[PDB]
């Protein structure tokens, strides 16, 4: 099951890309290198958070 | 006959971090106080040595590594640091010998509508030796099923590019770095001040 969060974080980030936001994107890439050194889930709703505020 | 610095510090080009460019510097003299008087960087911190002493010293070979990266991860290009640039893309050694120099080049290295000319290493199986330099882009195996060379759900291409915009915050601004490695391991010496 915590592979699923890996997957959504990855896609917000790719998807903050196509939107023409680098930093948003940047913001997010370091949250999946903090995910897969941690079992902090929360981490998740912060990319889903930040893609909010972006769009 | 002195060393070749313009061509490590005024390149045209630097290489992503994922892949950093190592040129080997040998039979000169290297007149350090060209840099560290210069002014033009926003960090030059020496490990092992001061850099009001560089003049003064002889060296078997210097390696120049040179890579960019953002502003925040400046940091991580230090002997006993951690984070997605120390461990998957430019490790540097607890007893590293040598000087690293950063400066901005947000205008040079960023475009309007982002210049994503640069890679970094996100994933990788396991943490990079120190100077060790991996360049393979073979998929990443994330979760339980193989890959077999298709991305997917828990299969990605290892590599991200850093876009770097004119407008973005400081932290994320593009920093070029060279790190000055210096082989103090007696030998005939043919790097001198
Ligand atoms: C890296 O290059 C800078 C700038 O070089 C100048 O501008 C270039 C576009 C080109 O026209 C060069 O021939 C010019 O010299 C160097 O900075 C200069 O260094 C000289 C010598 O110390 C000094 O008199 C100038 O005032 C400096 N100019 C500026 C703007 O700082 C720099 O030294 C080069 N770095 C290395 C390692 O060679």
């Amino acid at each position: 099951d915590k592979e699923w969060i890996l997957q959504k974080i990855y896609e917000i980030m790719r998807l903050l890309d196509e939107l023409g936001h680098a930093e948003a994107s940047m913001r997010v890439s370091d949250l999946i290198y903090e995910f897969m050194k941690k079992g902090d889930e929360r981490l998740l709703e912060e990319a889903e958070r930040l893609l909010e505020e972006v769009e | 006959n002195l060393c070749p610095f313009g061509e490590v510090f005024n390149a045209t080009r630097f290489a992503s971090v994922y892949a950093w460019n190592r040129k080997r510097i040998s039979n000169c003299v290297a007149d350090y106080s060209v840099l560290y008087n210069s002014a033009s960087f926003s960090t030059f911190k020496c490990y092992g040595v001061s850099p009001t002493k560089l003049n003064d010293l002889c060296f078997t070979n210097v390696y120049a590594d040179s890579f960019v990266i953002r502003g925040d991860e400046v940091r991580q290009i230090a002997p006993g640091q951690t984070g997605k640039i120390a461990d998957y893309n430019y490790k540097l050694p607890d007893d590293f010998t040598g000087c690293v120099i950063a400066w901005n080049s947000n205008n040079l290295d960023s475009k309007v509508g982002g210049n994503y000319n640069y890679l970094y290493r996100l994933f990788r199986k396991s943490n990079l030796k120190p100077f060790e330099r991996d360049i393979s882009t073979e998929i990443y195996q994330a979760g339980s099923t193989p890959c077999n060379g298709v991305e997917g759900f828990n299969c990605y291409f290892p590599l991200q590019s850093y876009g770097f915009q004119p407008t973005n915050g400081v932290g994320y601004q593009p920093y070029r770095v060279v790190v000055l490695s210096f082989e103090l391991l007696h030998a005939p010496a043919t790097v001198c001040g």
